[PDB]
């Protein structure tokens, strides 16, 4: 209890991620049976995650209300950050440092995955798990997770929108609701709200570096053909 | 990005 109503409406938009887990792993079980590098596997997992993210956005209150051009602009401004945030929150939920949990729910030792990555993605994963640690020490919960997801989707820095005022209002509403919820449910940890907000630019920097890395790796022919991932990358 | 548009209109 002690949850503002707007945050319950936002929680109503969360997918039955058990079923999403199952469907993604079924898709991959089927695809691999018809030589796939670990990097390509991660690319295809991120592709399915992107499909699910699009289904979550077009399920959102406020978001459906937007012209499809505005939806496109917001989604292509924030898809990478949403991916990184979902990864970080997954790690926070499972909270077994020294392991990485995939959108499949599959746990794999951080060692064996990092061994296969270059310096760029290794640095980005290290930073992501530092963020995981800090958010765990703050007791990042699901309510704050969805509030952050909506703050990232409805970004103030997306220009050339027709209904920028809708995005401004959504930002104001979600910011106020998260303030109220965090400080009322965690008097334990005053300034937890400002800290949560301070973590967003860092997630964003990680997201942008990763986005450009995968873009350049695609231009070099090392990103296996992932339809929506590559489509988001090119634009 | 025609794929994203088809996803959002479907
Ligand atoms: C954005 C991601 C991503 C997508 C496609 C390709 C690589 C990364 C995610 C985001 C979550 C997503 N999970 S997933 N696969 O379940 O959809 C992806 C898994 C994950 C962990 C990557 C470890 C694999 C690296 C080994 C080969 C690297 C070869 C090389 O170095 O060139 C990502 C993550 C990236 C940055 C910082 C923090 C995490």
């Amino acid at each position: 209890a002690s949850i503002p109503h707007l945050i319950l409406e936002l929680l109503k938009c969360e997918p039955d991620e058990p079923q999403v887990q199952a469907k993604i792993m079924a898709y991959l079980q089927q695809e691999q049976a018809n030589k796939l590098s670990t990097f390509g596997l991660m690319c295809k997992m991120a592709d399915q995650t992107l499909f699910s993210i699009v289904e979550w956005a077009r399920s959102s209150i406020f978001f459906r209300e937007l012209k499809v051009d505005d939806q496109m602009k917001l989604l292509q401004n924030c898809w990478s950050e949403l991916l990184i945030l979902d990864h970080i929150y997954r790690q926070v939920v499972h909270g077994k440092e020294g392991s990485i949990f995939l959108v499949t729910g599959q746990q794999v030792d951080y060692s064996i995955i990092a061994s296969q990555a270059g310096a760029t993605l290794n640095n980005l994963m290290s930073h992501a798990q530092e963020l995981v640690a800090k958010l765990r020490s703050l007791q990042f919960d699901q309510r704050e997770f969805v509030c952050l997801k909506f703050l990232v989707l409805f970004s103030l820095d997306v220009k050339n929108l027709e209904n920028f005022q809708l995005v401004e209002g959504v930002q104001e509403q979600v910011n106020a609701a998260l303030l109220d919820y965090t400080m009322c449910n965690y008097p334990q940890q005053t300034e937890k709200f400002g800290q949560l907000l301070l973590r967003l630019p860092e997630i964003r920097a990680i997201s942008m570096q990763a986005e450009e890395y995968l873009y350049y790796k695609h231009l070099n022919g090392d990103v296996p053909y992932n339809n929506l991932l590559i489509e988001m990358l090119h634009a | 990005n025609a794929l994203l548009r088809y996803l959002l209109d479907k």
